[PDB]
């Protein structure tokens, strides 16, 4: 491997230097004209020096197990961390099988949902029946929401406060933020007769208050009376939703709180507050273990389908016409969200960086990954994580916590640092330590001969010079009994080291303004930015790697330009970001006439090689979007066409007009 | 970095919701609104204007309509200069119509020259009940004077009582006689309905009220007579009751009538109501139920009361159509949500404009307001939210209107308006990416290098949410040309604020710093719990904002009680009359006004005296004496300041405290301070502009172990200004990039020489090459010499770039200004006599760099033995320099191809047209001339006839005619080797466009248009023939040159086919 000099001057200094590095503890392993700085090296140039292998120190980064199950083991974990060595254990998944589940179905009462309500009524039964058979200990619950009531969302009209339905028709109800109409319970009979009283209701915009009464869901655990099981939030519309910053336009400006306001089975604070962004939604609900089913119609299907990134643990699945398929769409939605697998870790230092392997029972397999992602999970089929954690520094006293998403179970991950050795006369002030002499303060030597300030006679400065042209210790350091002792400057982050105090951690190439982009990506040695896990480069300037260059879907830079560095290097004149098109390019029409006329007409010089001559066109008999041209054919006639270019190196997309255009012939 | 936060103005208010919109305004006051605050019965929201001088706040003094109820007025605020205008907002306004109740908006357009006057115009108006009405009065004998004079005061009543063009009217007079004095046609056309009414005079005779009646319905109720088809039918029959002569009775005409849905009114005259017979003459006219249609003709009051009637419309509820239903228009628009100050005038956002689609009006002054908005094909904008935000951008002349949509597809996206010819058009846009992250939401134009035009539209996305922290801000620059609108960069808060809705507010500030570079201030009011927070970001080259803050100020870092600090922002003026740009902060209760402290710069000079050590200092018999030898060292503070536009600034009084160490980092320091006993000094003096120095006193000892290396002075001090007691202890500050840390060499007791080249390049094209390698070779013939010292000094486009013998090099700008200099110290290393080093020193060429046509690179050499130096070894060197630019022309997709002439159409000819497009992209303005080359002639028989040049878009260019004579070839055999005519054998006509700047991808669009002659193809000897224009851009060859490789693109041809067939 590979080490590179740093601190020398002790064992656990040695260690410090890189996570390659080794320290030999052999007394008097060095000669009489010898620094001590060979001491810590590399392992094969040890052993080719001649350093036994009994007495080399090599701190290793271990992690040990204490066992403690089947679900999320281990739930114990003590990890010994070397700097820049990453340790690994296993952790494993197996699926339950008959862990209870709380539903509660969260529905959209708007005038929109008016003939959807009718099957909803019936759902009783069956939506008890299907969790029942899913798990034991089926809880079914019910709740409503339209939208804040205040102007633009709701007709604020004392005639249409109390009568929101466009038609004059009799069974109504008054427009609503969030009611909560059942707790969860047992009794399928209950939830019956208690949606049956509910009647629709209706309100002005298209869009609706669902994150308010989702927020409010999350936030009133006593009221809603989840049991500490696995809980499914089922959202029902054919709409989309307000969020926060919408309140603004009803002159409502308080963020939501995320607390509970409920006032017999209601949110009468609705107005005083704002719609709850997303991210505190997400929040809200990944915190209470509240997996939503976003169950929207066809045409809103894509749109909900996004919350699902920010959202790890949620489900969209198809609403049909009058929400007869709701129990179907309920149970695939419970299939995906059990059969995908999450493994994450709770809040992280700047020191520690988790990375994760996933080895999945379903055939598929990622490694290093930041979030442990497995999917097609089949019960008591057990899948593996393997988790690798890495130090940048010696680190203090930790822990955190790594979880499954959907559930409670945690795997306790304890850190303590490895920089340490366990290692197996002096001439007076040194007490010897790890086969070298650690002098007392104001002194130094290899046997602590000399006094920091006092004698330092001549003729030892021999060593001291790099060459017979070098100033002595390179005028940036102290001549003590033969060695170099280095000074000291206040300016921070710069230290002079080297034997011969040859080297400095300021000069470096420069990213931004900085030194190897200042504290950050990279540190600098002697010359040599050295860049902290997850960035490379020279100056480290530049970042990471392959995610600036993609088009959506990912086909970096087009097929026009390759990409280093996330800037795409693009031939020609194709400018940037993603070397898409070419305003100086001239104009393609004129040489694929030839495959214009073969394609289309049968005819012309390419006649039956056409397919062979023209690898990059692709014939479309319906018009396209690309650029007009018109040329003549082999026989003379006008012939046109248009070309529309596709991602790649002179491939286009050609139509051709069946028509030509001749003098008469 | 140069916000005060200790010295700082608080405003509160305690109304409801002082502090959600803060506006500076006529570098005055800061006009602050409180939208929640209950002003009167049935009206919201508060206005107060602030002052530094007063510290406290005022009630701004607006007498609102009783119509405008709960506007939450001061909901939105905006102002502008020169003339100093404030527009004051307030959307949502509460109006009942119907069983609706409507959404509009109000705002005040204030100004101390002018007087207070509000947008809109005028009242939001509920939709009314079409009605015609017809009066029918009796003019006959019995009718007399006074009567007749009432009936008329009685019409003149009703007429004032109803709203137009909801309601028109139809006089007719009738007795045996029949007269209509106007038509419905004649009072809608009429410009004021009373003048109509003057000439109306009795007409005395019998009485012929059923008759009359007839001839109202068969003839006043017709679309002829200008009777609208919805309106409902009202006939007011005026009358004694007292019918006379008439061959036709009330059954004959009154079934007729009713037939025709026509209400009718019996209005009562004089005896008409205690005749028996009277009486039955009224109940008979009017419609039922008779005691609802029948008044006396002295009621006034009568016919109103029962109607000032309004059309009930039924919206499309949560965007579903009833086929019965109508779609939102301009009922919920909220006009005036947000408002931005144009030239043309004032434009307010409407969010709900067209079932949330938004948009924007322009108030242009007594004229009517311009609707801005998406398309009417475009359905996606539905619930979209444009013009949630509004602001003005500018290029050059052009005013271009940009307006956030935060909820467009739950993404949101921002989208710039252009006026094109007469009307508005969307240029361009640019979506968000995360969902519910409500891009869109702030927008802010920002002129980086103030040259008028706006460079750089900051995007704020609030809610924008990653797992460490919230908020967005995309910094996107103007679509200029005709890229594509794209975000070039985001900036962030600091993190741990997940919900800190960085973002939510936007301002420019200006240039701050003084680097000649626009500096802008961002709000996150979420940060830590909702206290807020306010970040301050510099201004970058080639405009972009620097992507760290330059300074952050948390609402926990001024007060406790601090809440939502930062919701609000406006800056750029100056309130505390000290002349530097200021800015307030919302909060909320609270309104705080921040002041910038002037900047300073320091710069340090440090001196030996004697500038080599004299070795006498070292020789002795050993005697244990030590600081024997005394050294003088000049040090010179001298302190500029870096605003050059502060009030007050002729005494800076600014207190620095010196700390002074003789060989730091060293064991044993060679050199001691005479005053202090060790090595380490300190001096706190009080310093003014201009210079102050000061010399120390040195202390070497006899005898020292090292001689080699010379000995060292390292300085650094604070600096705390004292506050002016002026402008209330405002206080400057040191810059926070400010070098701290300065060090001389004095030197222990040669001739060297200096020369480099330019390996790879005779020239230097800028924008072509990034880099610029020099061969440095430095000898030493003679006396051995340390520190050898490689100086350089260069244009300030150059730098010196480190590359991977050993170096050290720093870089620091020098001379009278414009000219830096790097100088590389050399050790490790005894230079030694006859030995020489050369080595590859590589400077770093900006793009945008101006170093004219000459750059000048001069190389200095010195060592740690000063010698008398102007012994020449200065090696200077020049480079002829060049500026590099793309320009392209290219033949246009839409042109004449060919043209098809029977054998008999020799005298005929037809219309054809070249075109050619020019496109700048390139990234340097330049003056370029664009050159036509058309064949018009051949052998003087009429080619191409009548060719014009024209350019519709970009029409303030201009453009010449010169003719050309040809080449006198044998064109048959010209001819016969390809059938092309072109100025070589055909006589041209050139045109020259000149363009005095072609901007960065700005397009000319250029086309050739004439008529193409047959007759002269018959000297040709051919079937076809082939018709060639050239076209070609030249500009100034000895100040710019074509991108290196690019230069064929220069010049384009286009080509039109004569071809003749056979019939
Ligand atoms: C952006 O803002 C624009 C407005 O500037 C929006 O466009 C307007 O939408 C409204 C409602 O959707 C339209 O009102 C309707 O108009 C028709 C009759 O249209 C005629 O009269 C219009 C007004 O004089 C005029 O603009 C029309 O112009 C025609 O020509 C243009 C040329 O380009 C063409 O584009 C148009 O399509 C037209 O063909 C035309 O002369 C009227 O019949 C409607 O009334 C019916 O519906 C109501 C319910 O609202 C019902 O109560 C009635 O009984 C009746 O049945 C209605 O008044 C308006 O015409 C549109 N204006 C334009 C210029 O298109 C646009 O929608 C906004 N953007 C977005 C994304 O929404
Ligand atoms: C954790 O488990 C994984 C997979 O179960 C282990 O990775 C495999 O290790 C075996 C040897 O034990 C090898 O034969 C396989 O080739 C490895 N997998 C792959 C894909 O190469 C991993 O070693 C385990 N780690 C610990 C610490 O137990
Ligand atoms: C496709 O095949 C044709 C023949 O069918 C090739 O035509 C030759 O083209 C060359 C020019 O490249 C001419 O000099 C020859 O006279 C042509 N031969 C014939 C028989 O016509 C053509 O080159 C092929 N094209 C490709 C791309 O392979
Ligand atoms: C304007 O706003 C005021 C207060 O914001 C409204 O007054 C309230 O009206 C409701 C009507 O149901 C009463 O219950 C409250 O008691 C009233 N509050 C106060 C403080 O008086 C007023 O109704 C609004 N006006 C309109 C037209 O909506
Ligand atoms: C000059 O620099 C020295 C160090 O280079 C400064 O000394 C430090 O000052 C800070 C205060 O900012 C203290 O916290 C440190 O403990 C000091 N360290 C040492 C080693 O003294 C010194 O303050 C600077 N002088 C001035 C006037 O700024
Ligand atoms: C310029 O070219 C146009 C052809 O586009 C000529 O237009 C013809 O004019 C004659 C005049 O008698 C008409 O009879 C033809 O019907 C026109 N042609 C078309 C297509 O409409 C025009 O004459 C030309 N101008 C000159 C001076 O010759
Ligand atoms: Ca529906
Ligand atoms: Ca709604
Ligand atoms: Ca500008
Ligand atoms: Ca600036
Ligand atoms: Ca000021
Ligand atoms: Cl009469
Ligand atoms: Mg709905
Ligand atoms: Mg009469």
């Amino acid at each position: 491997q590979e080490c590179t000099k740093f601190k020398v001057s002790s064992c656990r200094e040695c260690i410090e230097s890189g996570p390659g590095c080794t320290w030999c503890q052999k007394l008097n392993f060095t000669g009489p004209g010898d620094p001590d700085s060979i001491r810590c090296d590399t392992r094969p140039q040890l052993l080719m020096r001649g350093c036994a292998a009994d007495d080399i120190m090599d701190p290793t980064s271990l992690a040990e197990t204490q066992e403690d199950q089947k679900q999320l083991s281990p739930q114990k974990v003590t990890l010994y961390l070397r700097p820049g060595q990453a340790a690994a254990f296993n952790v494993t998944f197996r699926r339950a099988k008959g862990y209870p589940i709380d539903l509660y179905y969260l529905m959209d009462l708007s005038y929109s949902m008016l003939d959807d309500l009718r099957n909803v009524k019936k759902l009783g039964g069956d939506l008890l029946r299907a969790l029942n058979e899913i798990t034991e200990s089926g809880r079914i619950g019910f709740g409503s929401f339209v939208d804040k009531t205040v102007l633009p969302f709701v007709n604020t009209h004392p005639d249409k406060l109390r009568n929101p339905c466009p038609n004059k028709e009799k069974e109504c109800q008054p427009p609503f933020a969030f009611r909560h109409v059942l707790k969860l319970t047992d009794n399928s009979n209950q939830f019956q007769t208690e949606v049956g009283k509910q009647l629709i209701s209706g309100n002005l915009d298209a869009p609706e208050g669902g994150l308010d009464a989702m927020m409010q869901v999350a936030a009133c655990p006593e009221e809603i009376g989840w049991r500490k099981v696995t809980r499914l939030l089922v959202f029902a519309t054919d709409d989309g939703f307000h969020f926060a910053g919408d309140g603004k336009l009803g002159a409502i400006l308080t963020p939501n709180d995320g607390r509970c306001h409920l006032e017999d089975n209601l949110y009468k604070r609705s107005n005083e507050f704002d719609y709850p962004s997303v991210g505190q939604l997400a929040h809200k609900l990944a915190e209470n273990n509240i997996q939503p089913i976003f169950a929207v119609t066809s045409r809103m299907v894509k749109t909900y389908e996004k919350l699902t990134e920010i959202i790890p643990k949620s489900a969209v699945g198809e609403l049909s016409e009058d929400s007869s398929n709701v129990v179907q769409l309920i149970k695939n939605a419970y299939n995906k969200l059990s059969s995908r697998v999450f493994l994450d870790h709770n809040a992280l230092p700047d020191t520690l960086k988790v990375t994760y392997d996933s080895f999945c029972s379903n055939g598929v397999t990622h490694r290093n990954q930041p979030r442990g992602d497995c999917d097609g999970v089949q019960i008591n089929v057990p899948i593996t994580f393997q988790v690798k954690v890495t130090a940048t520094e010696c680190i203090q006293e930790q822990s955190f916590v790594i979880r499954a998403l959907g559930f409670t179970d945690i795997v306790t991950v304890q850190v303590l640092p490895q920089c340490e050795c366990r290692c197996r006369l002096c001439h007076g002030k040194g007490f010897l330590e790890c086969g070298i002499c650690r002098c007392d303060t104001g002194y130094i030597g290899k046997n602590c001969e000399c006094q920091t300030q006092g004698r330092s006679s001549q003729e030892l400065e021999g060593s001291c010079r790099k060459d017979n042209n070098s100033i002595i210790c390179s005028g940036l350091g102290d001549c003590v009994c033969g060695q170099c002792l280095c000074h000291t400057s206040d300016v921070p982050g710069k230290l002079i080291y080297g034997q011969y105090c040859e080297c400095d951690t300021i000069n470096c190439e420069r990213y931004n303004g900085q030194v190897c982009g200042g504290p950050g990506r990279g540190l600098c040695f002697c010359g040599k930015c050295r860049c902290h896990p997850g960035f490379e480069g020279s100056a480290c300037q530049c970042e990471r790697t392959t995610e600036g260059c993609l088009n959506p879907r990912r086909v970096e830079c087009s097929g026009r330009g390759r990409c280093r560095c996330n800037v795409c290097e693009c031939h020609s004149g194709y400018q940037l970001p993603l070397c898409q098109e070419c305003p100086g390019c001239p104009s393609p029409c004129g040489k694929y006439i030839s495959c214009a006329e073969c394609l289309k007409f049968e005819k012309g010089p390419f006649g039956k090689n056409c397919s062979a001559a023209c690898p990059g066109l692709q014939l479309s008999n319906n018009p396209v979007k690309g650029r007009t041209c018109k040329e003549r054919d082999s026989e003379g006639c006008w012939v046109a066409y248009t070309l529309e270019q596709q991602d790649g190196m002179d491939r286009y997309l050609i139509y051709v007009d069946e028509s030509r255009e001749c003098c008469g012939g | 970095f140069n916000l005060d936060t200790e010295e700082l103005t608080a405003f509160r208010v305690d109304s409801a919701g002082f502090g959600d919109s803060v506006v500076q305004y006529a570098n005055s006051w800061v006009v602050v609104g409180a939208p929640q605050k209950i002003t009167a019965a049935d009206q919201t929201g508060g206005l107060y204007q602030c002052g530094y001088s007063t510290g406290a706040c005022e009630p701004i003094g607006l007498q609102v309509p009783p119509e405008a109820v709960n506007m939450s007025l001061g909901l939105s605020l905006a102002s502008t200069t020169s003339p100093s205008q404030l527009l004051a907002c307030g959307p949502t306004v509460h109006h009942e119509c119907g069983r609706n109740m409507y959404l509009t908006g109000l705002c005040f357009l204030l100004g101390p020259t002018q007087l207070t006057q509000r947008l809109p115009v005028s009242r939001q108006e509920c939709p009314r009940q079409e009605q015609d009405i017809v009066f029918l009065i009796d003019g006959s004998g019995s009718i007399s004077s006074r009567n007749f004079a009432t009936m008329m005061n009685f019409v003149r009543a009703v007429i004032s009582q109803f709203q137009r063009p909801s309601t028109q009217f139809s006089l007719m007079q009738f007795s045996n006689k029949f007269q209509t004095h106007f038509t419905f046609e004649e009072f809608r056309r009429s410009s004021n309905p009373l003048s109509l009414l003057a000439s109306v005079h009795q007409l005395q005779g019998f009485t012929y009220t059923a008759t009359a009646i007839q001839n109202v319905v068969h003839r006043l109720f017709h679309a002829s007579y200008g009777a609208r088809r919805d309106a409902a039918k009202i006939l007011i029959v005026i009358t004694d009751g007292k019918k006379e002569g008439d061959s036709l009775d009330y059954k004959d005409v009154i079934p007729m009538a009713d037939a025709a849905g026509i209400i009718r009114y019996a209005i009562g005259v004089g005896l008409a109501f205690q005749n028996r017979n009277s009486w039955k003459e009224l109940n008979d006219i009017a419609s039922k139920p008779s005691q609802e249609h029948i008044f006396k003709v002295e009621d006034f009051d009568a016919l109103k009361d029962i109607q000032n009637q309004l059309k009930e419309k039924i919206f499309a509820i949560e965007g579903t159509e009833t086929t019965s239903s109508s779609s939102f228009e301009l009922e919920m628009a909220q006009e005036g949500f947000s408002a931005v100050f144009t030239p043309d005038g004032p434009v307010l956002g409407a969010v709900g404009s067209f079932t949330w689609s938004g948009g924007a009006f322009l108030y242009p002054p007594n004229m009517d307001p311009t609707f801005i908005n998406m398309s009417q094909e475009n359905v996606d904008m539905r619930d979209s939210y444009l013009g949630y935000s509004t602001e003005l951008a500018l290029w050059k002349g052009v005013q271009s209107l940009v307006l956030g949509a935060p909820r467009y597809q739950h993404t949101g996206k921002a989208v710039i308006f252009t006026q094109v010819s007469r009307q508005w058009r969307m240029k361009a846009e640019v979506t968000g990416t995360q969902i519910g992250s409500y891009f869109g939401a702030s927008l802010c134009s920002v002129d980086v290098d103030s040259d008028g035009s706006t460079d750089l539209v900051l995007i704020g996305a609030p809610h924008y949410y990653e797992q460490t922290r919230g908020g967005q801000v995309s910094v996107c620059p103007l679509p200029r040309g005709w890229r594509r609108w794209w975000c070039d960069a985001v900036l962030y808060g600091e993190q741990g604020h997940p919900w800190g809705r960085f973002g939510a507010a936007l301002t420019v500030l200006g240039d701050v710093n003084g680097d000649k570079l626009t500096d802008v201030v961002i709000g996150a009011p979420g940060e830590e719990e909702n206290r807020g927070a306010v970040y301050l970001f510099h201004g970058v080259l080639g405009p972009s904002i620097s992507p760290s803050h330059s300074q952050r100020i948390a609402g926990s870092q001024l007060s406790s009680r601090l809440q939502y600090f930062g919701q609000a922002l406006s800056g750029g003026q100056d309130l505390t009359q000290d002349g530097l740009v200021d800015l307030a902060v919302g909060a909320r209760g609270q309104v705080l006004l921040l002041r910038t402290r002037p900047v300073l710069w320091v710069g340090v000079s440090m001196q030996f005296i004697p500038a080599e050590i004299p070795r006498s200092a070292f020789e002795c018999r050993e005697q244990v004496v030590s600081e024997q030898t005394l050294v003088q060292s000049n040090i010179c503070l001298y302190i500029d300041k870096r605003s050059k536009n502060l009030l007050g600034s002729r005494d800076l009084q600014s207190s620095v405290t010196l700390d002074l160490a003789l060989d730091p980092g060293r064991l044993s320091p060679r050199a001691t301070f005479q005053e202090t006993k060790t090595r380490s000094l300190s001096r706190v003096r009080v310093l003014g502009l201009k210079a102050h120095c000061e010399n120390f006193n040195l202390l070497l000892p006899s005898c020292v172990e090292d001689s080699v290396t010379p000995i060292t002075l390292r300085l650094n001090f604070t600096l705390v200004g004292k506050p002016l007691l002026a402008f209330r202890n405002l206080r400057p500050m040191l810059a926070a990039d400010a070098q701290r840390y300065f060090t001389a060499s004095l030197p222990f007791e040669d001739n060297l020489g200096i020369s480099f080249s330019f390996p790879g390049l005779k020239s230097l094209l800028v924008g072509s090459n990034l880099e610029l390698n020099a061969e440095v070779m430095v000898w030493n013939d003679g006396e051995d010499s340390y520190g050898t010292t490689i100086t350089f000094s260069h244009p300030a486009g150059l730098s010196y770039r480190y590359v991977a013998l050993h170096l050290t090099c720093d870089s620091a700008p020098v001379g009278s200004q414009g000219t830096w200099s790097t100088s590389c110290r050399i050790n490790h290393l005894i230079f030694r006599g006859g030995a020489q080093i050369t080595f590859l020193a590589t400077f770093d060429v900006s793009p945008k760099a101006v170093l004219g046509d000459r750059l000048l690179l001069t190389a200095n050499v010195s060592s740690e033995s000063n010698t008398p130096r102007t012994s020449k070894t200065t090696f200077q060197l020049e480079l002829p320099v060049k500026y590099a630019v793309y320009t392209v022309v290219s033949s246009h997709e839409q042109f004449t191809k060919y043209l098809c002439f029977s054998e008999s159409e020799e005298k005929e000819s037809h219309v054809a047209m070249h075109r050619y497009q020019v496109n700048n992209l390139g990234q340097r303005d330049l003056p370029v001339s664009i050159n036509f080359w058309v064949p018009v002639e051949l052998n003087q028989e009429a080619v191409w006839m009548d060719v014009e040049v024209s350019h519709p878009q970009n029409p303030s260019l201009r453009c010449s005619s010169e003719k050309i004579a040809p080449p006198a070839s044998d064109f048959l055999a010209h001819i016969q080797k390809n059938p092309v005519l072109d100025c070589s054998i055909a006589g041209c006509l050139r045109f020259r466009c000149d363009v005095p700047s072609f901007s960065v991808q700005e397009e000319l669009d250029f086309t050739l248009k004439g008529n193409l002659s047959f007759g002269w193809v018959r000297q040709i000897l051919q079937k076809k023939v082939s018709v060639v224009s050239v076209a070609e851009i030249t500009f100034d060859t000895s100040v710019y040159s074509q991108l290196p490789g690019q230069e064929a693109f220069m010049r384009a041809q286009t080509t039109t086919v004569l071809e003749k067939y056979k019939p």
